[PDB]
Order: structure tokens, then C-alpha cells, then sequence
């Protein structure tokens, strides 16, 4: 690796080599690769901090690899999670709290956001899940950490993951005439973070 | 042995003490025509204005006679006040000071409590082991004042229930498998903010309140609070502040934190009286 | 087990430990503990495996924070002597102003509010059964991605008698006390919820926009009142709630939109908004050249060798240790409570009534009453005033009103800018619009015109006028060459 | 074992580019540019030189990283003034 | 001083905010006099300005009068007018 690192053109290597199996989407194999290498995390005075994690927005057409693209993506990263995001809500992925009749007590529910801590995390469907549960997601990634009290249960848990949203466009064709936030069914928030 | 000591700031336990002196006292005001509007004066003695609603708490305070006839039919003496007013109008502290001025004082807002647990739980005890009753504020409203704030928050089966229970006075808490009917006579003041923020007169009244009209007729006085400004009144508010902040409490050092201390009240039992 | 080792993918595991008389009692749950005691072991009641425990010969705190503070000074005489050392210098109130929110590159004014807040409003029980309401509960509304939700865990992490939470993250029911059935008893119980332990703490709460907004009316009454009563389930349990709440609520479309209605904007209710008793605004900044600088500070607390520089910079004059800023603040809070109006009381009889008077002024400027939300705004506002002396606390030592006049203000323009009009500040550029579409090609010049129409315009100046030259301002030798 | 750093950096550069970021907003193809996007090309730059490999962030590498999100910023904004915005930032854009 | 001297003092000036506070109550001022944008005379102090009734006005013989000028003088403000019904100005 480091005989390579002293190899020129080997970012552009790295941006071929991320999900060759889909040609073409050169710019789209340097934004996925940079978010599998990630920011440097910061902190400031201890309490204020910044993430290292990388929040890929992807709008893409239906049928366009983007779950494979996914697919890719994980085995590669190693600590690595899929979120339908259909499938999961607010609080499956966050965090979730189970009642244990076995031991008589609510008990934590593995969130798969907290799976997600610590490698990357995949997200697909995202652009038709519930709108409650992208809420969710944004306080979740907003302090890269899940804070949630309910049933007892006051615990907080550092959610550190490199996040890929999958989305299509409205009707799945971008319009490029079109603003991206009228091609857009989802909220302005969520795109600016 | 046991001291019961339940009034507020270690009263009396809501059991006022008399004396001939007490007793001769006051009656000859009560001769006088003004003593009714000095004893209104004397209600939220912290708020500025609001002279004729001090007049119909203070007759809110006074309970009414229960006629009763030989039948199932009794009258009630309770006195049922609605009131509706902007956010900050110091209802909320008034309906405070009915509180801290009756006696039992059962209060709580429209999202404070919920309505089955005041009206009536029927849920079991484990300790006891089979199906008790609970009743949250009903059977502590009975014999006593009682209030409710923003009362178009409260939960609308609430209203329903407390709906011709207050008209009757009476529940029958035959729900589930319990059906002993409980008397819940008592008098009752509704504070609910108007559906807008503030009421507009070109809403309507139940424009501005979506509570219905159903025992909402059935309160013996309603009252509307709008905060409209004016500069003289203004003013007055201003200034019953400024007097009420500067003020230091009563002694204590004029620097000097809050104590709220206990009082280590060592007058106990018959001692405490 | 250890929140810093975090166990990947391990659920923490937990010990049951026993405390001796003169080691029980001495620190509370959620706080961190170095142990130092014998491994222990006892059957529970699975072959030859017995409970696991520990019998405790010695207790530290791994959080270090001391005990209850039960006014024993180990700051003693000397700290609390350079604390009002510091509050006889009145520009150590500006320095706790820079030091709050390291890297946000300005907002002063803000966070002085943000100071005075966490400072504490002083509770005054009347002989009454009346008692002056003493916390206030701070309003958050603005753009996103203004480090607006970074503030608030900044403010939280400076001050932990409350605890930072998000609308989401807490339980809608019971939000200041949730009920939950205990498994061995049957009875719903009644459970602490965030506002149980922000009272008696300054509270940051993310994502009030987000949330539900049906429960976050339970929440106005209980501020309000101070305390929170619970008549629920047949308990009428009623626990105090002396807390300062901090907003967390990006208007509408996640901008401030200061121009649109605000009913539009505010999404909140505004006697939500007059109950929680605080407005304020963050708005779109512009200034490239500011912009410039922001993204310059940014960079600089963001690159770790410049990230020193200001560090050092801001500690060894500002930032003086926020740990003892925390411990300062506690012994200035027991200082807030002696006297917060002995300065205050002449030049306030005057300016109380004066604030009084401009919020006349400003219904004058919202004729048509300019909807609901406007209305309530002046009452807010003269509890406001009588609130927020005390949350000035008369600043670190006896400034209360002087500083007191420049925070009304702030706040009653904070409101025009949401209440100038029902559009908000379009209707008002319309206005002056369609007032300009006259005046270059007729409307004569030169105030002649004014003096013309209207016979010397004295029917239109005194409202017609007035609301024309307030529209006209904004478009049409001491700060530039 | 690879944590490149900030320790050289081009401020002014970045300066100039959130002031290109502003007044663009305010086309309706476009979206809003915070702070909280600064930060962003910021740790697109960190994960450039963790790309690069090298324990010290590269000036270049940093630049290719603010030339992949003002390119992804550009494709954001409607096509009618992402022509004119690509013109503004070609300024930008050669520099890579 | 002077008016410690006048009378332990004479009657007092009222804050001009104090002032519009009360509609029909007389009241002692002090401040300076200039011309209103409204196009009345204004007296103004660092607590505000009023615009001031000309009519009714005596003005004190010993002293010149022009705008710019401090004054003392003493009448109505009639809040619902605004305009300060002056009665006597010294
Ligand atoms: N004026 C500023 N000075 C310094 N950093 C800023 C400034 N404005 C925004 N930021 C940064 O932008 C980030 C975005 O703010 P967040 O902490 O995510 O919360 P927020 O500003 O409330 O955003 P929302 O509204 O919750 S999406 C902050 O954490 C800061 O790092
Ligand atoms: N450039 C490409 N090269 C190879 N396969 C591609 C390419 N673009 C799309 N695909 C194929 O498109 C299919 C659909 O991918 P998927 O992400 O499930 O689609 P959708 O767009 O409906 O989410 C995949 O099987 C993938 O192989
Ligand atoms: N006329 C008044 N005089 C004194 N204080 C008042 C008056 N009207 C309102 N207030 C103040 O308004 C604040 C909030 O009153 P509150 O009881 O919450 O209002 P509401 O009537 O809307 O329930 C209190 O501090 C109260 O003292
Ligand atoms: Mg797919
Ligand atoms: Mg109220
Ligand atoms: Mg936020």
C-alpha cells in the first residue's frame, strides 16, 4: 500500500477500482471511494466535535446499480450495515428498546444505526420511506450519536458511520431544467446536512 | 399517635379554628353593602383589575345549598364557572389561587391529568388482589373546589364524561365489572385558552372555543379574558409589578437568597393546633 | 461498564455492588465511579454459578464532579473572591460572552442571552400565595446548519445540572414525567422524565419543530407553573420543574423565512410562544466578507495547528477553564438570589413603563391587529421584561436596567421582524413600492410634495405617513471612509 | 495507521469559494450553502488525503477535493444557471 | 438645583416616557425644543420627545424663546392628543 501511495495516478486507480463492475459513473465511483476513505474526525475542547463520517446523498434512476453500487460498497469498508430504509423506522435503525417478558424489563433493541457505528452504512429506498423516520435519521446524524429516553431507557449511543443515501429522481428521471429541490420529494434539511 | 397536617404550608389541615372573637369579627362589615367588594378586593391581591371576575371567584368560593327533594332528583348547589383567556393572563395563577385559597383544591390542566384516572380507575391492586377503584380527582373533587385548566386540551372523552356528571353531580362507575355509583358534587372552574391565541369577537365564541355548548351551558357563570392594552391600564399593570418585584418578602435581609425553608415547625399535634 | 471502552457490538454489562453506611448514598446514578473494592460472589438463590458482585472498600468518582453542592465552598474564600473580582470588572462579562460557543465567529449579543438564561432568573416567593416566576426558557428559531443545535450541546456540556436532550430521543408521553409500570408492581409508576431532571437545571432540547407538537403544550404549563402536576392514572403527583428550556426549532421549510407570514414561519403556536415568554432569530448572515471570515475562523479552529493558537488564545484571557466558569456560575447563582433589583428600582420605574409604551407603539404599527400571533406578543413581552432583569441577574454584579434596555430592545426587534406584518417584511416592501412608483416620475421632491397633499399631509402623516416612511426606510460621516 | 493533516492549507482559497457559494442561492435551481457545506469540503479533503494515503493532507489532493464538490454543487443547480455558474467557477475548475 | 432652591425642592420635572402614561395629568418638564417631522414642536430629552401645544402657552417675559432651547414648564399631556397641553413655560 505504501509502494503504491508513492505510485502517481493512484487516485485515479482508486476511482476505477471502486465498483468496476458498473461502467462508466466516474465521478460517482470518486464520490462512493472518498466516502469508503472518509474525513478525518475532529474535536474541539473535548465536548465540541466534528465528524469523520460522509454522508452521500445519491438521486439515481430506477435500475441503475445503485443497491449493487451498495452491494460493492460493503465487503469493502468491513464494519458494514444495509438499511432498506423502507423497511427500517425510527426507531428500528436509531434505536430501538425491546420489552423482555423472559427478564421481566424493557431491554435495548440493537439499532442498526448503532451497527452502523463504527464502519459504513449503507442506506437504500430511502427517497419513499417514512418521513417521521428521516426526522430520526437526522437528529441520529447530526451529533453522530443516537440519544434516546423512553421506557427507563435514557442511554445514548455514538453512532459513528459513513452514511450513503439511495434515492430516485421524481418519477425517477432528474430533470435538469428542473431544480434539484422540485426533483426532490424529500425535505431541504436533509440535503444540507 | 398521628398528626394529619395536609393544608397547604402546614395550615391547619384545612380545618379553619374559631372564636367568639372571629365570630363577632367580620359580621359588622357584613352589615355594611361594601364588605362583599372589600372581600373581592381582597382576592389576587397580586393582580391588577379583573374586579367583577374577583367578584364571581369570590362567589365561586361560597358553596351554594344541595336542595334535595324526596326522589332521585336533587339539586345542586355546586357553582360551575368557564372561563376562557389569552396565554399570560394570569388565569393560570388565579385558578393557582383558587387553589391555594380552597380548601381541597383539586387542580390540573387539560393535558395535566388523564381523564379515566381522574374520573375513575378500575384497574386491580396486586396487594388487594382483585379489581379496585381509583379515582384520580372525582372522589377528590367531590366536597370540595375543584379546578381544570386549558380544558379544550383535555382529552375529549374526559369531557364527555365530566359532561352530565357535572350536571348530575353524580357518576355511576358501572364501568367493567364494578358498578357502585359514586356522588361527585362539587364546584368546578374551567380556565381553556381559545382555539386562536387570543379570542376575536369576528370569530365566534364557539368559533374561538371548539368546546361544545354540551354542559357548557351547564356552567353556572362563563367568563372571557381578552388581553386588550390600553395605556392607563397598562400603566396600572406596570406599576402593581414594579411594587410586587422590588418587594423584599416579608423581613430577611434585603440581599439575601430564598429560603422556602421547612419552618422546623416544632409545635406538633395539639401542640401545632 | 466503562461508556469510553465501548465494546463493539457488546451490550454493557453490569455489576451489582453493596455500600457501607458511610459509603452509601455518596453519588447518585448516571455518574461515573472509580471503584476500588473486593470481587464478590453470592448465589442468586445453571450449576455452581453464583451471583456476581462487588463489596466496596473504597468510592472515587471517575466523573470527579463533588457531591450535592450543599454550599460548602471548596472553591472556599479565594476562588469566589477572584469570582467577583471577575463581576467587579464589568468586561469579564463580555469575556464570559466570547468565551461561550468556541469557533461560532461573532453572535455577542446572543450569547450574553445565552449567559443571563443559564445565569438564572431569580424565583421571589410573595407572601401571597403567589411567587415570581424565576426561570425563563429560551427560544431557538433560524436557519439551518448555523451551529444553532451545536450551541445548545455546547451550552449543556458547560452546564450539566440539566441535561441535553431531542424531541424524538424523549418519549412523547411524559416528556417532563413519563409513567411506567415497575415489573414488580402491577401500578404505573410514575418515571423522571427529562424536565424531572431539568428542573433545577438550564436545559437544551433539540429538534422542537420536530416534534409533536401536541405534548409540547404539556410543557408550556409546566414552565409556567414552575412545577409539573399529574392527576394521570389516579396518582396526583405534582413535581417541580425549575428549568430553563433552550429551543431547537428551524421554522418552516428549515430557513427562519423572515420574509413570510409568521404564521407561516412559526409553526409553534404562538401562545406557546408567549408562555415560553423568549423569541429570537437567526437569519440569513450574507456578508461575503463575513462569510469570508467565518469560514477563516472555521478553518482555523478546524486545522489542529491553528486549532492551538486559538485554543491558548481564548483560555489564558476568555475561555479561563469552563469547568470553573460552571463552578463560577453556581456561586453566582448563589449570589443571583441575595438581590437582583437594588440599582434597578429608579431607573426601571421609568423604563418599565417606557417599554410598556413602544410595545403601544408597535400594535400602532400592526394595525388590522395583524392576526393573533402579534397580540399576545406585547403581554409576553412585559412579562419578559420583569423575567429577564432577573435572568440579567443585574449582570455579574449591579447592571441590571442598563443593559436590560439594550435586550428589550433586541427582543422587540427580534418580533418586527417577524411581526412587522402578517408576508412579514414583503407586505411592507410591496408597500414602499408601490409608494416609490410615484415618486420619481411624479409626487413632486424634496418634502414640497409633503408638504402639498393632504393639506401638509397632517391626515396622512400621523399613521398613513408613518407606515409609508417605515416601508421607505430599509430601501432608501462615521462608520465607512 | 493513516491520519493525514491539515498542517498546510489554503485559506484564502477557500475563502473565495464560499463567497462564489453565496449569491447563488438565491437562483431558484439552487440550494441554500451553509456553513455546515464548508465543513463538508473540509472532510472531503480528509478523505482525499486518507485516499492519498499520506499521514500529511497534500495541498493539490485538497484541491481536487474542492474541485469534486463545487462540480457536485454545480450539477445541483438547474441546467440554465449551471451553465453560467460553471462559468463562474471555471476560475475554479482549472486549478482542479 | 434651583428648584431645591425654589421650595426641600419645587415641583419636580416627569420623564417624558412617564409622561403619556396618564392622559388628563399635569406634570412639570424639562427639555429641548426643536421642530417635529410630524410638524409640531417637539420637546425632546434623552428619555424621549413630545411634541409640544403651542396654544395655550404663556411664554415667561424675561427670557427669549427660540427653537433649540431647554425649557421648564408645566401642563396637560392629553395622551389620547399627544400633543402636551402646556398651560405656563419658563
Ligand atoms: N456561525 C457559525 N460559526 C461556526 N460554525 C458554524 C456557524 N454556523 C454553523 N456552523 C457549523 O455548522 C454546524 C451545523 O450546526 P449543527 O450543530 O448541525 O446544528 P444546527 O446549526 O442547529 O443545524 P440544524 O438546524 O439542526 S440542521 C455547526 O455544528 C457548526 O460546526
Ligand atoms: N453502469 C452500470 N454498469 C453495470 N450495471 C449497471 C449499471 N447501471 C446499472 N446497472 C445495473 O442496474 C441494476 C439495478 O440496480 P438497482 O440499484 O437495484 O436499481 P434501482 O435503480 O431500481 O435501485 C443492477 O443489477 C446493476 O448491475
Ligand atoms: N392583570 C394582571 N396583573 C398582574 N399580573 C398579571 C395580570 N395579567 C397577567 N399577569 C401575569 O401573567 C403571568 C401569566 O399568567 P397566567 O396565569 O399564566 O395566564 P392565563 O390567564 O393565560 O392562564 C403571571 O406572571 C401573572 O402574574
Ligand atoms: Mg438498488
Ligand atoms: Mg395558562
Ligand atoms: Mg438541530
Amino acid at each position: 500500500f505504501r509502494k503504491i501511495s508513492r505510485d502517481r495516478g493512484i487516485i485515479d486507480k482508486i476511482i476505477s477500482s471502486m465498483a468496476p463492475s458498473i461502467y462508466g459513473h466516474r465521478d460517482i465511483k470518486t464520490a462512493v471511494a472518498c466516502s469508503l476513505f472518509g474525513g478525518v474526525p475532529k474535536n474541539v475542547n473535548g465536548k465540541h466535535s466534528i465528524r469523520g463520517d460522509i454522508n452521500v446523498l445519491l438521486l439515481g434512476d430506477p435500475g441503475t446499480a445503485k443497491s449493487q453500487i451498495l452491494k460493492y460498497v460493503e465487503k469493502t469498508a468491513h464494519r458494514a450495515v444495509f438499511a432498506t430504509g423502507q423497511g427500517a423506522s425510527a426507531v428500528g435503525l436509531t434505536a430501538s428498546v425491546r420489552k423482555d417478558p423472559i427478564t421481566k424489563e424493557w431491554t435495548l433493541e440493537g439499532g442498526a444505526l448503532v451497527l452502523a457505528d463504527k464502519g459504513v452504512c449503507l442506506i437504500d429506498e430511502f427517497d419513499k420511506m417514512n418521513d417521521q423516520d428521516r426526522t430520526s435519521i437526522h437528529e441520529a446524524m447530526e451529533q453522530q450519536s443516537i440519544s434516546i429516553s423512553k421506557a427507563g431507557i435514557v442511554t445514548t449511543l455514538q453512532a459513528r458511520c459513513s452514511i450513503i443515501a439511495a434515492a430516485n429522481p421524481n418519477g425517477g428521471r432528474y430533470n435538469s431544467t428542473l431544480p434539484l429541490a422540485q426533483n426532490v420529494s424529500l425535505t431541504e434539511p436533509i440535503l444540507s446536512r | 399517635t398521628v398528626y394529619p397536617l395536609h393544608a397547604r404550608s402546614t395550615g391547619v389541615a384545612a380545618r379553619q379554628m374559631l372564636t367568639d372573637f372571629d365570630i363577632r369579627n367580620i359580621n359588622k362589615l357584613s352589615k355594611k353593602k361594601d364588605i362583599f367588594d372589600i372581600l373581592s378586593q381582597s382576592l389576587a391581591p397580586s393582580i391588577y383589575g379583573h374586579d367583577h371576575i374577583k367578584k364571581a371567584i369570590l362567589l365561586m368560593l361560597m358553596g351554594g345549598v344541595e336542595k334535595n327533594l324526596e326522589n332521585g332528583s336533587h339539586l345542586r348547589g355546586d357553582i360551575n364557572i368557564l372561563m376562557v383567556g389569552d396565554p399570560s393572563t394570569a388565569k393560570s395563577q388565579l385558578l393557582r389561587f383558587v387553589l391555594n385559597t380552597a380548601s381541597l383544591a383539586i387542580a390540573t390542566t387539560g393535558r395535566g391529568s388523564s381523564g379515566v384516572g381522574l374520573t375513575a380507575a378500575v384497574t386491580t391492586d396486586r396487594e388487594t388482589g382483585e379489581r379496585r377503584l381509583e379515582a384520580g380527582a372525582m372522589v377528590l373533587a367531590d366536597r370540595g373546589v375543584v379546578c381544570i385548566d386549558e380544558f379544550d386540551k383535555m382529552t375529549d372523552v374526559d369531557r364527555v364524561a365530566i359532561h352530565e356528571v357535572m350536571e348530575q353531580q353524580t357518576v355511576t362507575i358501572a364501568k367493567a365489572g364494578i358498578h357502585t355509583t359514586l356522588n361527585a358534587r362539587c364546584s368546578v372552574i374551567a380556565a381553556a385558552n381559545p382555539v386562536f391565541g387570543q379570542y376575536d369577537v369576528n370569530r365566534d365564541p364557539h368559533q374561538n372555543i371548539a368546546l361544545p355548548d354540551s354542559l357548557l351551558s351547564r356552567f353556572d357563570l362563563l367568563f372571557v379574558v381578552t388581553d386588550d392594552i390600553n395605556e392607563i391600564r397598562d400603566r396600572s399593570i406596570s406599576e402593581h409589578v414594579l411594587r410586587t418585584h422590588r418587594y423584599l418578602p416579608p423581613g430577611y435581609l434585603e440581599g439575601e437568597p430564598v429560603r422556602e425553608r421547612l419552618n422546623l415547625s416544632l409545635a406538633v399535634g395539639e401542640d401545632a393546633d | 461498564e466503562i461508556p469510553e471502552l465501548v465494546p463493539v457490538g457488546e451490550m454493557p454489562r453490569n455489576l451489582t455492588m453493596t455500600c457501607d453506611r458511610y459509603l452509601t448514598n455518596k453519588v447518585i446514578p448516571g455518574t461515573r465511579v472509580t471503584i476500588v473494592g473486593i470481587y464478590s460472589i453470592y448465589n442468586s438463590k445453571g450449576v455452581a454459578i453464583r451471583t456476581p458482585y462487588i463489596k466496596i472498600l473504597g468510592i472515587q468518582s471517575d466523573v470527579e464532579t463533588s457531591s450535592i453542592w450543599n454550599s460548602v465552598t471548596m472553591f472556599t474564600e479565594e476562588e469566589e473572591e477572584e469570582f467577583l473580582q471577575l463581576s467587579r470588572n464589568p468586561k469579564l462579562y463580555e469575556i464570559l460572552t466570547n468565551s461561550i460557543a468556541p469557533s461560532i465567529f461573532g453572535n455577542e449579543d446572543i450569547k450574553k442571552a445565552i449567559v443571563c438564561l443559564l445565569m438564572g432568573g431569580s424565583k421571589k416567593i410573595l407572601p401571597d400565595g403567589m411567587r415570581l416566576r424565576g426561570d425563563i426558557n429560551v427560544l431557538l428559531l433560524g436557519d439551518p446548519g448555523t451551529a444553532k443545535s451545536q450551541l445548545l450541546k455546547f451550552v449543556e456540556k458547560v452546564s450539566p445540572i440539566a441535561v441535553y436532550t431531542s424531541g424524538k430521543g424523549s418519549s412523547a408521553a411524559g416528556l417532563t414525567a413519563s409513567v411506567q409500570r415497575d415489573p414488580m408492581t402491577r401500578e404505573f409508576y410514575l418515571e423522571g422524565g427529562a424536565m424531572v431532571l431539568a428542573d433545577g437545571g438550564v436545559v437544551c432540547i433539540d429538534e422542537f419543530d420536530k416534534m409533536r407538537d401536541e405534548d409540547r403544550v404539556a410543557i408550556h404549563e409546566a414552565m409556567e407553573q414552575q412545577t409539573i402536576s399529574i392527576a394521570k392514572a389516579g396518582i396526583t403527583t405534582v413535581l417541580n420543574s425549575r428549568t430553563s428550556v433552550l429551543a431547537a426549532a428551524n421554522p418552516i421549510y428549515g430557513r427562519y423565512d423572515d420574509l413570510k407570514s409568521p404564521g407561516d414561519n412559526i409553526d409553534f403556536q404562538t401562545t406557546i410562544l408567549s408562555r415560553f415568554d423568549m423569541i429570537f432569530i437567526v437569519k440569513d448572515d450574507h456578508n461575503e466578507e463575513r462569510d469570508i471570515s467565518i469560514a477563516n475562523h472555521v478553518i482555523n479552529i478546524h486545522t489542529g495547528n491553528a486549532n492551538a493558537m486559538q485554543n491558548q488564545q481564548e483560555e489564558n484571557g476568555s475561555e479561563i477553564s469552563i469547568e470553573k466558569m460552571k463552578r463560577y456560575i453556581t456561586y453566582c447563582r448563589l449570589k443571583c438570589a441575595p438581590r437582583l433589583s437594588p440599582q434597578a428600582a429608579e431607573k426601571l420605574s421609568s423604563n418599565f413603563v417606557t417599554i410598556r409604551k413602544q410595545l403601544l407603539i408597535n400594535e400602532l404599527e400592526s394595525t388590522e391587529r395583524s392576526s393573533i400571533p402579534i397580540t399576545i406578543r406585547q403581554l409576553e413581552a412585559i412579562i419578559r421584561i420583569t423575567e429577564s432583569l432577573a435572568k440579567l441577574e443585574l449582570s455579574p454584579i449591579a447592571q441590571e436596567r442598563h443593559v436590560d434596555e439594550a435586550i428589550r430592545l433586541f427582543q422587540a426587534s427580534t418580533m418586527d421582524a417577524a411581526s412587522q406584518d402578517p408576508t412579514s417584511l414583503s407586505e411592507i416592501r410591496r408597500f414602499e413600492q408601490e409608494l416609490k412608483r410615484r415618486l420619481p416620475i411624479g409626487w413632486s421632491t424634496s418634502y414640497q410634495t409633503l408638504r402639498r397633499e393632504f393639506v401638509d399631509t397632517h391626515r396622512f402623516s400621523q399613521l398613513a405617513l408613518d407606515k409609508a416612511l417605515y416601508a421607505l426606510e430599509k430601501h432608501e460621516y462615521r462608520s465607512g471612509v | 495507521k493513516i491520519y493525514p493533516k491539515l498542517h498546510q492549507m489554503d485559506m484564502d482559497k477557500v475563502s473565495r469559494v464560499y463567497a462564489d457559494l453565496r449569491r447563488e442561492s438565491i437562483s431558484t435551481g439552487s440550494f441554500p450553502i451553509t456553513v455546515r457545506h464548508l465543513e463538508s469540503i473540509l472532510r472531503i479533503a480528509e478523505s482525499f488525503a486518507k485516499m492519498r494515503l499520506s499521514e500529511f493532507v497534500s495541498s493539490y489532493d485538497l484541491d481536487r477535493a474542492i474541485k469534486v464538490v463545487v462540480d457536485s454543487f454545480v450539477d445541483a443547480q438547474k441546467v440554465s444557471v449551471r451553465r453560467q455558474l460553471r462559468r463562474s467557477f471555471a476560475i475554479y475548475t482549472l486549478g482542479h | 438645583r434651583n428648584e431645591n432652591f425654589q421650595n426641600s425642592s419645587s415641583m419636580s420635572i416627569t420623564p417624558i416616557k412617564n409622561l403619556l402614561g396618564r392622559d388628563a395629568q399635569n406634570f412639570l418638564l424639562l427639555g429641548l425644543l426643536n421642530k417635529n417631522f410630524k410638524g409640531n414642536w417637539s420637546l425632546e430629552d434623552p428619555s424621549g420627545s413630545v411634541e409640544i401645544d403651542i396654544s395655550q402657552t404663556i411664554p415667561t417675559q424675561g427670557h427669549y424663546y427660540v427653537p433649540g432651547c431647554m425649557v421648564l414648564v408645566e401642563g396637560i399631556y392629553y395622551s389620547v392628543g399627544n400633543k402636551f397641553h402646556v398651560t405656563s413655560m419658563t
